[PDB]
């Protein structure tokens, strides 16, 4: 499952933290504002609206169950940004599932509009071209910077299969 | 790895504190297998970031530790 692998490629937290931009975090990976802020007050106000309920403490705390539901509803919100775009949509379509979850993982890490960028690696997988799809990914800035959660998401472009994740 | 007393505790401490320990655990398993890797790793938590490896490492029984140094810089 999705949740199965996004939660080893985003780890798992009860209390904010800040990612590296700099950027309020919590759960599995659920950002919580794109904005370098820190202060309690503003961050659990935002968070109190996207959990449902008055988030208190410094840094703000959620339950497992709530982590739960945020990451229910940001995996739904990619998948139907991802399903939709012009161009990440119609790779998306033509490949089998455990590809769809490679795609669906790097959507969830950089957004859709950041998978849009991989021109030579989507061209590749609609042509059913693995290796090339393979190279192209590991030949992108996005591998040198996360380069083992790139290194597993490729690995399934190439194979098809999620044997990466130890599935 | 599962470990009952890091597991909750990754999930909940201060951030600063939590990174030390994951950054501490993976450097002596870097330091042990593979110790050339070391300015690879740590050019990696920097840019990859740190906490994302909380749950394989303590909250993880079917995550041995062994492999979180093919977890940060991939395979072999
Ligand atoms: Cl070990």
């Amino acid at each position: 499952s999705m949740a199965e692998m996004l939660r080893r490629d985003e780890g798992l937290r009860l209390k904010v933290y800040w990612d590296t931009e700099g950027y309020p975090t919590i759960g599995i990976g659920h950002l919580i504002m794109k904005q370098p802020v820190r202060d309690m007050a503003q961050i659990n106000k935002v968070l109190s609206k996207q959990v449902g309920r008055e988030i208190t403490g410094n840094p703000g705390s959620i339950t497992m169950e709530e982590a739960t539901t945020l990451f229910e509803r940001d995996l739904a919100d990619m998948q139907r940004d991802i399903k939709s775009h012009s161009k990440v949509g119609p790779v998306w379509q033509a490949v089998n599932r455990s590809r769809q979850m490679a795609l669906e993982n790097m959507a969830f890490q950089m957004g859709v509009g950041g998978v849009a960028k991989f021109n030579t690696m989507l061209t590749a997988m609609l042509a059913g071209d693995w290796e090339k799809a393979y190279k192209a990914g590991r030949d992108s800035l996005w591998y040198q910077q996360t380069k083992g959660r790139a290194s597993r998401v490729t690995m399934i472009i190439l194979t098809g299969n999620l044997e990466s994740y130890g599935v | 790895g599962y470990d009952k007393d890091l597991c909750e505790w990754s999930m909940t401490a201060d951030q600063t504190e939590v990174e030390t320990q994951i950054e501490a655990d993976i450097m002596n398993i870097v330091k042990r297998d593979r110790p050339e890797m070391k300015a690879e790793v740590q050019k990696q938590l920097k840019s990859g970031g740190v906490m994302q490896y909380n749950y394989v490492l303590y909250c993880d029984k079917n995550f041995n530790n062994k492999n979180i140094i093919a977890e940060v810089v991939g395979e072999l």
